């Protein structure tokens, strides 16, 4: 039997024919290694964006920030990452402080639940308080 | 007197300090990682990452090697006239060296002379990076032929 592990946590006669000699004198142009490292980065899938979505408990995850503010901060993070990738103090290509007045741009955040309400209090906490206001105890 | 003679005056020589520089760079966790980061598979510095290598390395040299070199040369002059070898003239300039100063070059590829020379301590590629760092450390002056 062959067993394969999981990458994710689960529920729980002369034989020297005359053409085989090696005479490698060819240097690939462009080089193999360079293009290999280049395509290695493009291979990678785009990152997940879980923020703003509920979890198994029902409470949405993410940060409690205004969505406009998170859009701006998230653009700034991208600019910083671009600068780091280019190995310069400045990023030559910027995602923020452009000429475009993208003031109305919104981005997903953990601030707003699926009902359009605010996450000032976790959803499970709201359910608990609502259900605990009706309980009755044994008679005196 | 050999160029490296100043190196072992300190119990941790200059070379292991250069090796330990890597801890000051984000995204690098080992000297090997530093080597594969700074070179582009053709033994060429990326001409930018070597920038931050110099950024980190220069304070080490100018704050540790220079004073000990100053004392070493001061004592060395006492025994009499000597032939002194160095790797970059700025070493001698910053050490306030006394005597005739000569910058000499060679009709060879010096860089290839390293990685064939086996039995290296930190790996040959480290020696290549070190040589590049010294060459960047040198001043702007035309070196005469060694002959």
């Amino acid at each position: 039997m062959k067993r394969i592990p999981r990458k994710t946590k689960g529920k729980s006669p002369a034989t020297t024919e005359p053409g085989t000699s090696n005479r490698e004198q060819y240097k690939a142009r462009p080089g193999i290694a360079s293009v290999q490292r280049a395509t290695e980065s493009a291979e990678m899938p785009m990152k997940n964006n879980d923020e703003g979505t509920p979890d198994k408990k029902g409470n949405t995850k993410g940060d409690l920030v205004n969505e406009h503010s998170e859009a701006k901060d998230e653009a700034d993070e991208a600019t910083k990452k671009q600068a780091k990738d280019t190995d310069k103090s400045k990023a030559q290509v910027t995602y923020s402080d452009t000429g475009i007045n993208n003031a109305n741009e919104l981005s997903r955040s953990g601030n707003v639940d699926n009902e359009g309400g605010s996450n000032q209090k976790p959803m499970s906490t709201r359910i608990a308080e609502a259900t605990s206001a009706i309980v009755s105890k044994h008679p005196a | 007197v050999d160029s490296d003679e100043v190196g072992e005056q300190m119990e941790p020589t200059f070379e292991q300090a250069v090796m330990e520089i890597y801890k000051g760079i984000a995204g690098v966790d080992s000297l090997d990682d530093l080597i594969k980061w700074v070179l582009n598979s053709d033994l060429i510095p990326h001409d930018d990452r070597l920038g931050q290598l110099f950024q980190a390395f220069l304070p080490l040299a100018k704050d540790l090697l220079a004073p000990m070199a100053r004392k070493f040369y001061d004592n060395s002059m006492s025994e009499g006239r000597l032939l002194t070898f160095a790797h970059a003239d700025s070493e001698l300039l910053n050490a306030n060296y006394f005597g005739h100063l000569l910058r000499l070059k060679i009709p060879y590829i010096t860089e290839v002379n390293l990685m064939i020379r086996k039995n290296r301590e930190g790996g040959e590629l480290f020696q290549l990076v070190l040589s590049y760092l010294y060459k960047m450390y040198a001043t702007s002056a035309q070196p005469k032929w060694f002959g």
